[PDB]
């Protein structure tokens, strides 16, 4: 039954899509936190080594637009295919309406794209789940995730990848929705530090971004290191 | 599993269906030799015709692909003739598009890319033939390029092909004014490697010269053998 | 304003084969854009043609013919001149609404020992002992018709083509320059050229 | 027949089998390596030949993609050749024909990765059984070196090696790499690594090496446009390689 | 091993020995057909085959593909019919194009390419027929046997079908005796078949270079010889 | 047993060259009801035993008409019979429209042969599994063709197809000497056909509902007799 | 055996000629919302005063391909064009990719366009019916 | 795909409301051009460089619609680059000529590029003209543009077989000077490119080259603002 | 009518000026400024298109487009509509972020590049302003002398805006 994504099993379940979901359990953890005055994004660089150019490996956090960024977990090739499709969609929307795309419309389009690959038999699901951080003047700051199944959900804080259950438990205990961005940065760093399989949360093993104020910043490793030592990791 | 019927990877990382397409190339027992002179290229093939009823006039595995390019095929004649028609159409299309005679190595590259197609599409079988192109290029001079079912190709100083190709290759390594001397040299080394004193009809011979490619006729192979037997 | 092959071209069968001759002037209005153009186009070793009408459409046609005939030769060996004329006919006719091409085809072929085909603008094909075409041919219809003879020698046919093309050049402004000829015979292909000082003093 | 089922699929483990088997085919391929210096990049590989009668000058494993960008591979040479042809074509069509300039190495690597990825979705083709090391220079990103895998994943590297020697080569590079290498030091380290990785005869004809460096106006082929830039990619001749080996 | 289990249930598969077992099975289909022979003369070629409510003047096995070239096949009737008709189309198109009878080697090439193309894809099966064809030609006369693989060669004589082995042996003895006139070859073809009869021949001297049926008086004389 | 492996499609031969999938379509004719055809030199006659599914149902139309000169008889798969009949009648029409010539019966048969052969060699379709008897009259006189869905066509003096056709065909084999001479007396040829189809009957007898007849000839366009018109011949 | 594309104008026109974009309410008229062409206002009657080149440039490559197949039929017989076409259809029918605009890498090899650029390569050039599902339905004919 | 037609009917409705020479010589070919450019009677740009490069040793200059000559020349230069990479060979000038004329033929003269293509290759020096309809002719010397007649007059007066490199450069620059002086479209500087069969192509930009400022505060500023980006 | 009007760009030392008689007809895509004359519908379509293209550029490259690359982008985007072009006369002006080279260019309907080093004019009254610029212009004007030269030339062409562009700052001014 599992040989192809277009076959329902007798239990009525699509094993090929559950396996695409299980593929993300092996991607390094990504985490996203929405604060009263912005959004934090962070991700573990699980593929790491001293010969890798950490300074230029922007490899899990990708801006799709101004006021919108995505964090990637799973297959980076599929990730960058979907990222470039979403960038093109956002620019087509701006071209048509002269307004920045609402974040939810972009999330919906990307989730419909991911869904369609689960429905035609010559395509496999994308083995990738995104966290979307963005701002629009309808819903303000908003944060989403989407699965290989092409369903999505809005979240105040979310974690994806290997240890998502642990990270989400730590979020559920420590998260409070009146915290500030500077508080959410430290809560993200704490969560990843307690979640990572590494002996220590060295700055090269991290990628970090925030959306706040509207401006977005993808941290260079220097300020990542400074934010780490400020947090005390 | 499917890796046995179609050209997908096995867990070893091997395309078994391509390796099996290599073994198809030795299903005929013919072996062949190509060598380079200073200004000519010669290709020697066996012509095994033991069947009294078979007309050896028609039994040729050497194809004239262009004015200046010939190739010998090792492997089953239907796929050899298919490859021949393909290469011949491609040489004509190249001449039409670019205004100069296709180089031997550009034709080899084209046919290797086609073989890559056949090694990568699930529903196309590899062609099951090894193609050896011989020419005298106007820039590179005499040159030999051989193309595999895998779509690998490389240039050669000389080649052998078929079940005994190691014996000829090693004899050539042991070794390493006009094309008639080069033909006689190649025939002599084929004899020395294989141990068979050829009849005038046990052989077929192709020659690429500066101006044209041609195949020897049986009376020309006869006189070459006579000139060998003088020594 | 496309380039049209204002021309005088003349092919003549003779005892050993066929001679195809042409002027070498090409004109853009009154301007001679090239005064030594080679209008004789090889489509095969022993099969040659001359082009008239537009230069672009006739060059495209002749290149497609040369492709088709090289492919043929690679499959069946050397074509006959009738084969080449057939290809010319099919290209000229099936594009007749888009392309304006008229062709004299001359070629040697050892079974037929030299043939001439003319393909006027309509895309008809007519085998003839000799053919004249282009602007300057009009002025020499009476000369060629009176002076042509079957089974001339090579030298007589060269003289005949020289006298005809020299009169065409004399009377036609659109044709001039050197006279160029190819002689096609079992012996091979021989290029010939005659300069104004060699044909105006006739 | 309007559809063909996907040849690459997830296993119950969540691993895409054909991707794992293409990476295994890469592991089976002959060693190749690359090294960023401060003032250039080296890429090198073994010219393994099936015979001594083969013309090593035709075993072009290293190939120019742009005057500033070059590639090498391990694995299925025909796939590499087709990928090189397509990467050149896309470098012209997508970028040079739009912006009038050659793509930066990052974007040509992204285009190659896109091409390689889509063979992982198709139900008509297997993935490519090659990984490519792509070295190049950009006016803004400077010298860069990327490794592209059969999945179409790519990462920037300071130095890397792929194929049979990949792990031992990567350890030798990790101990010997430093942020201060000059291009001649990187070339020396590359040659020593390949000497340690090669099997059998190690000579200037069993190796080839290319560099990304300063412009070579003697390779530009014309004079008199002073702003115009000679190629930075340069393959070393086997003479020069032998003169290195005598060091 | 003749079966090849695990590499036989689909066309275009190479087995580990590089064999295409579907092709070998299509050859094995030929081995069931009506025993058929062809003989090449000094001047031409002759064909013969071993073969009640049928209209007898319409029950004919040798197929004239063109006046230039005669054809006989064994194996699957519908495949034979299809290949014959494809060859007749190719001959007619060659004649329309080049205003000459199709050279026997060019026809042979075209048929071999058509059959061979059916070995490339899993969506088609090889023809289950081996065809012997030949005729007088610009260059003389040619006899070909086209196997279901698409392999073909010129022959001095060929036999196919269930009796092919004995026919081959006797035709080879015949060739060893004459290292033939159309008359003699007709008689020997009748004999080889006897070792209903129908014969046809093509020779420059005795059929003006056309293909014609051997019928009436000469057929009865050949039966008398047999 | 092993037949189970090599019988899945028209595209696999067995290790014995059988091509079982075509054999099964030739067996599909044996599930059809019997029909007989015969001709003299001047006239051609078809006879068919129709069937009905239940006593509440009408009898199925087993014989058809390409034009005023030729006609057809069916046995086997109804969908394929429909396809082939529509095909044969669209060819008869196109022939008349473009050339204004009655399509030669032999040519029509060859066209059916060609159409049928295609399905025997491509993977996706299936063989037509239906036998056809074609009769007609043209410049060449009366014709009877038997079509088999293997793509085989034979011109015959008489034949039968269907479940017990062997009986009628054996009877005809004994008597061809008699019916071929029946020229200008078509009533005796029709009665000879009804006699021939009176063999191969089982638990049944010929009746104006279950029996159908048609005839064509030099003086007689293709006419079908069924119902009360058949009582003249029962 | 054509150089310039000859057959280049629609001989017959109907409101239903355009399939896959028909009104579900009235299966005789276009779906002007799903067309997304700017209303019905691109009525089919407005296919008039076309650029003289357009009707030849759109289908130039198709005409060149047809001439090439014709030449292969004339010289090599029915086998060669059949083989070429079968290969090409296999490639076209097995490459499904709803997100990529780029041409197949093997299609270019078969077309012998590995080292060729054209303006269609350089210049490869929506609220409804742009979705992946519309492409799935077009490709499967759902 | 391709060149769009998408405003043809629109722009119709709205409308209802140089000297170049090539000179072959004993071991090479020289191509030269003037460097004036004009829009109508107005000199849009002096010192416009009209000599395009198709390949290192294949160079081009064109007349007609400038954008068309540029686009086709850069397309064919891209195809020649890719073909040279594919074949690992220095490109032939006959290959550029072939693909350029087949491209111009595809557009049936609607791409109005007229060109002189000059180059050296492994088979020698070559000099060709190409017309927007796709017609070509070979020559030993050629001229193009509005001054083509004056330049051809000079070439025909002074050209000879076995010019040297220096004599050929002199002849070419004399013919361009005659264009500059006698044609209004030509003017300003002379560009030359020299290709020798054994040598790198020698480009020679401008081979021949034949106050009212107001005081500050003059203009009435209305208001000021800072734009930042 | 808001169709047409005039745009002019002019080069100084380490600076450039671009000006128009004014809806708006000068656009900027980072540190590269594009002025477009012509049909206001086509001006707007070009602005939307080049905003789309330069946003995708900046996203893919992580780098603002340089004026020379934007000039080539404009050229190629105009030629794409070779048949039924946009009825526009674009002008680009900017300074290369790396070299500080002041750059101006202008185009025809189909993207021929003038790339003239002194000054570029387009649109209505082009020959009048060509005469003005030729007379008034001198090379190597100071930024304020360049402002005076461009603004006076524009005022004498026949309500205007002036951008003075440094490497690191841009000054926008208006004229009656």
């Amino acid at each position: 039954y599992d040989s192809r994504t277009t076959i329902f099993s007798p239990e009525g379940r699509l094993y090929q899509v559950e396996y695409a979901l299980e593929s993300i359990s092996h991607a390094g953890t990504a985490i996203g936190i929405m604060a009263s005055d912005g959004i934090v994004l962070a991700a573990e660089r699980k593929v790491t080594s001293t010969l890798l150019e950490q300074d230029t490996s922007t490899e899990k956090l990708y801006k799709l637009n101004d006021k919108i960024a995505v964090a990637v977990a799973g297959l980076t090739a599929d990730a960058e295919i979907l990222i470039n499709t979403a960038r093109i969609h956002a620019q087509n929307y701006l071209k048509t309406y002269n307004e920045d795309i609402p974040v939810e419309i972009l999330v919906r389009r990307l989730s419909d794209i991911k869904q369609g690959y689960t429905q035609h038999g010559g395509l496999r699901p994308f083995g990738v789940s995104f966290i979307y951080a963005g701002y629009d003047d309808r819903y303000g700051y908003q944060l989403y995730t989407s699965n290989p199944s092409g369903n999505y959900t809005g979240w105040k804080a979310i974690s994806v990848g290997a240890n998502t259950s642990a990270a989400q438990t730590l979020l559920q205990m420590d998260y409070k929705d009146d915290m500030k961005v500077d508080d959410a940065i430290e809560l993200a760093l704490k969560t990843l530090s307690k979640t990572t399989d590494s002996s220590a949360l060295t700055y090269d093993r991290l990628e970090f971004a925030t959306i706040r104020k509207v401006y977005q910043k993808i941290f260079k490793p220097q300020e990542i290191k400074d934010i780490l030592v400020k947090t005390g990791i | 599993g499917y890796d046995r019927h179609i050209t997908i990877f096995s867990p070893e990382g091997r395309l078994y269906q391509v390796e099996y397409a290599f073994k198809a190339t030795n299903q005929t027992n013919i072996n062949s030799l190509a060598v380079r002179g200073k200004d000519c290229t010669v290709v020697i093939s066996q012509k095994k015709v033991p069947d009294k009823l078979l007309d050896p006039t028609t039994v040729s595995y050497i194809f004239c692909i262009s004015r200046t390019i010939g190739m010998v095929v090792n492997g089953p004649i239907p796929d050899a003739r298919n490859a021949a028609l393909r290469a011949k159409a491609e040489a004509a299309e190249f001449r039409y598009k670019y205004g100069y005679d296709m180089p031997c190595d550009v034709l080899a590259k084209r046919m290797a890319n086609l073989s890559q197609i056949y090694t990568q599409r699930a529903y196309m079988r590899p062609l099951g033939v090894i193609l050896t192109f011989v020419s005298v290029d106007e820039e590179l001079g005499p040159s030999i390029y051989k193309t595999d079912p895998a779509g690998y190709y490389v240039g050669y100083k000389a080649t052998a092909t078929g079940p005994k190709q190691q014996e000829i290759t090693t004899n050539l390594e042991n070794h390493f004014e006009s094309w008639e001397k080069v033909v006689e040299f190649a025939i002599t080394h084929m004899i020395d490697a294989l141990g068979t004193e050829f009849s005038k009809n046990d052989l077929e011979v192709g020659v690429a010269t500066k101006d044209k490619f041609f195949t020897l006729s049986a009376e020309n192979i006869e006189e070459r053998l006579v000139a060998i037997a003088e020594q | 304003g496309e380039v049209s092959l204002g021309t005088s071209i003349m092919a003549v069968t003779f005892k050993d084969g066929v001679i195809l001759g042409a002027d070498s002037r090409t004109t853009t209005g009154a301007y001679i854009a090239n005064r030594v153009t080679d209008k004789l186009t090889r489509v095969h070793d022993k099969i040659w043609c001359c082009r008239s009408g537009s230069a672009a459409d006739t060059q495209a046609i002749a290149d497609i013919v040369q492709y088709h005939l090289e492919l043929y030769t690679s499959q069946y060996g050397t074509p006959s001149t009738e084969t080449a004329a057939s290809v010319f006919k099919e290209l000229c006719y099936e594009n007749k609404d888009n392309l304006t091409a008229g062709i004299i085809v001359a070629g040697y072929d050892d079974k037929n020992k030299g043939e001439v085909y003319t393909i006027p603008l309509g895309g008809s094909v007519h085998k003839l002992p000799y053919a004249i075409a282009g602007s300057g041919s009009t002025f020499i219809y009476g000369y060629c018709d009176k002076n042509f003879r079957e089974n001339m020698s090579k030298e007589e046919t060269v003289d005949f083509i020289k006298h005809s093309l020299s009169q065409a050049i004399k009377w036609d402004g659109s044709s001039g320059g050197v006279i160029r000829m190819v002689v096609l015979t079992a012996a091979g292909v021989e290029r010939l050229i005659f300069y104004p000082d060699e044909y105006e003093q006739l | 027949d309007r559809y063909s089922f996907s040849l690459t699929t997830f296993s119950p483990s969540g691993k895409l089998g054909q991707i794992d088997y293409a990476l295994t085919a890469v592991k089976q391929g002959v060693t190749s390596l690359g090294i960023k210096a401060t003032n250039g990049v080296v890429i090198a590989t073994e010219k393994k030949s099936s015979s001594p009668l083969a013309m090593s000058e035709t075993l072009s494993k290293v190939s120019l993609l742009t005057p500033d960008i070059g590639a090498v591979y391990s694995g299925m040479g025909p796939d590499y050749r087709v990928l090189v042809d397509k990467s050149r074509k896309v470098a012209h069509t997508s970028y040079k024909r739009i912006y009038g300039e050659y793509p930066p190495t990052k974007l040509l690597v992204s285009e190659v990765a896109k091409i390689m990825q889509e063979a992982t979705q198709s139900g008509g083709v297997r993935p490519f059984g090659v990984s490519l090391l792509i070295a190049g220079h950009d006016e803004f990103n400077g010298f860069s070196l990327y490794q592209v895998d059969p999945s179409g994943s790519y990462f920037p590297w300071k130095a890397t090696a792929i194929g049979k020697g990949s792990v031992a080569a990567k350890t030798f590079l990790e101990k010997r790499w430093n942020d201060e290498l000059e291009l001649e030091d990187a070339i020396h380290i590359a040659l020593l690594t390949l000497k340690e990785s090669v099997e059998g005869e190690f000579n200037g004809d069993t190796i080839e090496l290319a560099i990304i460096g300063d412009e070579n106006p003697d390779l530009l082929g014309y004079t008199g446009i002073p702003t115009d830039k000679g190629p930075r990619f340069r393959k070393l001749t086997s003479q020069e390689i032998n003169d290195r080996l005598e060091a | 091993t003749s079966i090849g289990t695990g590499y036989d249930l689909s066309n275009s598969v190479f087995s580990p020995d590089g064999r295409n077992f579907q092709v070998e099975y299509a050859v094995k289909a030929v081995e069931n057909g009506t025993t058929s022979i062809g003989i090449k003369c000094n001047d031409g070629v002759v064909f013969a085959v071993e073969k009640k409510l049928l209209v007898p003047q319409k029950n004919v096995k040798i197929q004239v593909v063109d006046r230039h070239i005669g054809c006989v096949y064994s194996g699957l009737i519908p495949d034979g019919r299809h290949l014959v008709n494809r060859g007749r189309e190719e001959a007619a198109s060659f004649k329309k194009l080049y205003k000459t009878p199709i050279p026997i080697p060019a026809f042979a090439d075209r048929l071999g390419q058509y059959v061979q193309a059916h070995t490339l894809y899993n969506s088609v099966r090889p023809f289950g027929v081996s065809t012997i064809f030949g005729g007088v030609d610009k260059n003389g006369a040619h006899l070909y046997m086209l196997e279901p693989s698409g392999s073909y060669w010129g022959y001095k004589g060929a036999a196919t079908g269930k009796g092919r082995q004995s026919a081959k042996a006797e035709l080879e003895k015949l060739v060893d005796h004459h290292p033939l006139s159309a008359r003699e070859a007709v008689k020997q073809a009748a004999k080889i078949i006897y070792l209903e009869l129908e014969i046809s021949w093509c020779s420059l001297s005795e059929t003006n270079g056309l293909h014609k049926f051997v019928k009436g008086d000469l057929l009865q004389e050949a039966i008398d010889f047999a | 047993m092993f037949r189970n492996n090599y019988d899945g499609d028209t595209v696999t031969f067995s290790p014995t060259g059988r091509l079982f999938q075509v054999e099964y379509a030739l067996e599909a004719i044996k599930q059809g009801s019997v029909t007989v055809g015969l001709r003299s030199n001047t006239h051609a006659v078809l006879v068919a035993l129709k069937r009905n599914a239940d006593e509440l149902s009408s009898y199925q139309k087993k014989i058809i008409k390409c034009d005023e000169h030729m006609g057809l008889s069916l046995a086997g798969l109804a969908p394929d019979a429909r396809v082939l009949s529509n095909y044969l009648r669209q060819q008869c029409n196109y022939s008349s429209l473009v050339f204004n010539r009655k399509l030669a019966v032999e040519r029509a048969g060859h066209l059916l042969c060609d159409k049928a052969q295609k399905n025997t060699q491509s993977y996706g379709g299936r063989p037509y599994g239906v036998g056809l008897l074609i009769i007609g009259y043209d410049k060449s006189g009366a014709h009877l063709l038997e079509f088999q869905p293997s793509g085989n066509v034979t011109e015959l003096y008489g034949t039968a197809i269907g479940a017990r056709s062997q009986g009628a065909k054996t009877y005809l084999e004994r008597t061809l000497d008699t019916f071929i001479k029946i020229d200008g007396n078509p009533d005796e040829l029709i009665k000879a056909g009804v006699e021939a189809i009176s063999q191969s009957l089982r638990d049944e007898s010929l009746t104006v509902d279950n029996l159908s007849i048609a005839i064509v000839g030099k003086d007689t366009p293709f006419t079908i007799y069924d119902g009360e018109a058949v009582a003249k011949y029962i | 055996m054509n150089i310039v594309p000859q057959d280049t104008f629609k001989s017959q026109v109907s409101t239903d000629q355009d399939k896959s974009v028909l009104s579900s309410a009235v299966p005789s008229l276009p779906d002007t919302l799903r067309q997304q062409e700017g209303g019905a206002v691109p009525l089919s009657t407005q296919l008039n005063d076309r650029h003289p080149l357009e009707s030849t440039l759109k289908n130039w490559e198709t005409t060149q391909r047809q001439r090439q197949m014709e030449q292969y039929r004339q010289i090599f017989g029915i086998a060669e064009p059949m083989k070429r076409t079968m290969e090409m259809e296999i490639v076209n029918r097995t490459d499904f990719n709803p997100l990529s605009t780029n041409g197949s890498i093997h299609r270019d090899i078969l077309l012998n366009k590995e080292c060729s650029i054209d303006w269609e390569d350089v210049y490869p050039g929506t609220m409804v019916g742009d979705d992946v599902h519309s492409k799935i339905e077009k490709q499967l004919g759902i | 795909a391709g060149l769009s037609f998408d405003n043809y009917q629109r722009n119709n409705f709205l409308a209802e409301n140089t000297t170049i020479v090539g000179v072959k010589f004993n071991n090479g070919v020289v191509i030269a051009a003037d460097t004036r450019s004009t829009q109508g009677p107005i000199v849009a740009d002096k010192n416009c460089a009209k000599l395009h490069r198709i390949s290192p040793k294949i160079w081009c200059a064109g007349a007609g619609t400038a954008a068309d000559t540029e686009a086709v020349t850069q397309l064919i230069g891209s195809n020649i680059e890719l073909h040279s990479l594919y074949t690992s060979r220095e490109p032939r000038v006959v290959s550029a000529l072939q693909m350029l004329k087949q491209h111009l033929f595809k557009y049936q003269g609607h791409i109005g590029a007229y060109l002189i293509v000059a180059g050296v290759d492994p088979t020698g020096s070559h000099l060709f003209s190409i017309h927007a309809h796709g017609s070509t002719d070979v020559g030993y010397y050629l001229s193009l543009g509005s001054g083509s007649l004056a330049a051809m007059a000079v070439l025909e007066s002074h050209w000879k077989q076995d010019l040297t490199k220096e004599e050929a450069i002199k002849l070419a620059s004399d013919a361009i000077q005659a264009g500059i002086w006698n044609d209004l479209g030509s003017g300003s500087n002379v560009d030359v490119c020299v290709m020798e069969i054994g040598k790198d192509a020698e480009y020679l930009r401008n081979y021949l080259t034949p106050s009212y400022k107001f005081p500050r505060g003059t203009t009435a500023v209305l208001k000021e603002s800072i734009v930042n980006i | 009518s808001i169709n047409g009007g005039i745009v002019v760009a002019m080069t100084g030392k380490d600076c450039v000026a671009i000006a128009c008689d004014l809806f708006e007809k000068i656009f900027h895509y980072g540190h590269v400024f594009l002025g477009i004359t012509g049909l206001a519908t086509d001006v707007t379509t070009l602005n939307e298109m080049f905003r789309y293209k330069t946003n995708l550029y900046k996203l893919k490259e992580e780098r603002a487009i340089e004026p020379e690359t934007f000039t080539q982008l404009v050229s190629s985007s105009l030629y794409e509509r070779r048949f039924g072009p946009y009825f526009v006369g674009p002008v680009v002006a900017g300074i290369n972020s790396k070299s500080g080279k002041p750059f101006i260019a202008g185009f025809d309907l189909i993207g021929c590049i003038d790339e003239a080093k002194d000054f570029i004019v387009s649109g209505t009254a082009s020959d009048q302003l060509f005469g003005m610029c030729e007379s008034l212009y001198e090379p190597n004007l100071e930024p304020e002398d360049l402002f005076e030269t461009i603004s006076q030339a524009l005022l004498n062409a026949a309500g205007a805006v002036v951008y003075i562009i440094k490497k690191d700052e841009v000054v926008k001014r208006y004229l009656k």
